[PDB]
């Protein structure tokens, strides 16, 4: 615990999470100095265009929305508010904010283009509000509370392929799916196969292929790529891609190949492509 | 690529990512506002014919008048 983190303590510099634009144009960060700062990438060089500070506690995760609702970026943060900042001509000015949960939110994510402008937000309370974006300035909310038994750290809405389904892990160790009937959201499913705390849960993009698959990654080290053989059938099946001694923070998936970037451990970050007999492998280490 | 109208669907998108004009081949009312040259007006009231916001282009026939 606290001899780990004092032996090297290289910083240089310490930031949470980072999102590259739509289009690879801008590359919006942030990190515990509550600072969310927006960088520029023309040609590999990064410029900065504006610090948006505005949380009293540090920002957890980032997310752009779609360019077809203008330039909009969406910060969440330990101070229980959530930020929405558009763009009109450089004018980088927040739009709306919600503070609607009472304890820290650890995780933000934009729904798919097509369902309208619904940004779901996961809380430490164990609530998650999701926003969804009317004609003006006004944002209505639906709140689920009670999702995971002791908060939520990480939320991610599955791609289009009606009825839209979004799975979630907290850290009651519970990877809950979503469904929504009415109009409100109903767990769909439980899916219990980490013996900790889920620390992230990413929903990978379908390549038109029906074969829908999730990852997840928890404090017990484990990395499960759960899938559902078919449509309509509520078998997910988890299957373990790996397991290291230490924890694993992040995991993203790459678009084409869906080749799964596994952020955790050693400092270290992995890359892992399914092979062509169905075992997960480790492709590369990056740096 | 095989024969489809994806074209107006991609010239449109790196428009937004950046036109009206594109996007044809509300939001035009404001365009009209904004231009309060000429010619274009005629080619997107022409537009709003093909569509065919009728009293806008009434006022926009009045104006041309």
């Amino acid at each position: 615990v606290s001899v780990i983190n004092t032996v090297d303590t290289s910083h240089e510099d310490m930031i949470h999470d980072a999102q590259m634009d739509y289009y690879g144009i801008r590359l919006a960060t942030c990190s515990s100095d509550r600072s969310v700062k927006i960088f520029d990438v023309k040609n590999g060089g990064q410029i900065l265009i504006a610090d948006l500070r505005g949380h009293d506690g540090p920002v957890w995760q980032v997310a752009w929305a779609h360019p077809m609702y203008g330039n909009i970026l969406a910060s969440c943060s330990y101070d229980r508010k959530v930020i929405i900042w558009k763009e009109e001509n450089g004018t980088w000015e927040k739009t709306y904010e919600y503070t609607g949960h009472d304890s820290s939110v650890n995780s933000v994510c934009w729904a798919p283009h097509d369902f309208g402008l619904v940004l779901a937000c996961g809380s430490s309370d164990g609530a998650i509000s999701i926003l969804t974006f009317t004609g003006d300035g006004p944002w209505e909310v639906k709140k689920i509370s009670n999702a995971h038994t002791i908060g939520c750290n990480a939320v991610s809405w599955a791609p289009s392929v009606y009825i839209k389904r979004f799975v979630s892990g907290g850290c009651d160790n519970l990877v809950k799916i979503w469904r929504e009937e009415d109009g409100q959201w109903k767990e769909d499913q439980k899916l219990e196969a980490h013996s900790d705390w889920v620390r992230d849960v990413a929903w990978a993009p379908s390549i038109g292929l029906p074969t829908s698959t999730i990852a997840s990654c928890s404090q017990d080290g484990r990395v499960y790529i759960w899938t559902s053989d078919d449509a309509a059938t509520n078998c997910w099946t988890p299957k373990l891609l790996h397991k290291f001694n230490d924890v694993v923070w992040h995991v993203s998936w790459s678009i084409t190949a869906n080749i799964l970037a596994v952020s955790g451990g050693d400092n270290k970050v992995t890359l892992w492509k399914e092979s062509v007999d169905g075992q997960w492998a480790c492709i590369s280490d990056v740096n | 690529c095989v024969p489809a109208q994806w074209v107006h669907e991609a010239k449109a998108i790196r428009s937004r990512r950046d036109y009206l004009l594109k996007g044809h081949q509300k939001l035009v009312t404001r365009h009209l506002a904004a231009d309060a040259s000429f010619l274009g007006e005629l080619s997107n009231p022409e537009h709003c014919k093909h569509i065919q916001l009728d009293y806008i282009r009434v006022i926009d026939m009045l104006n041309l008048i």
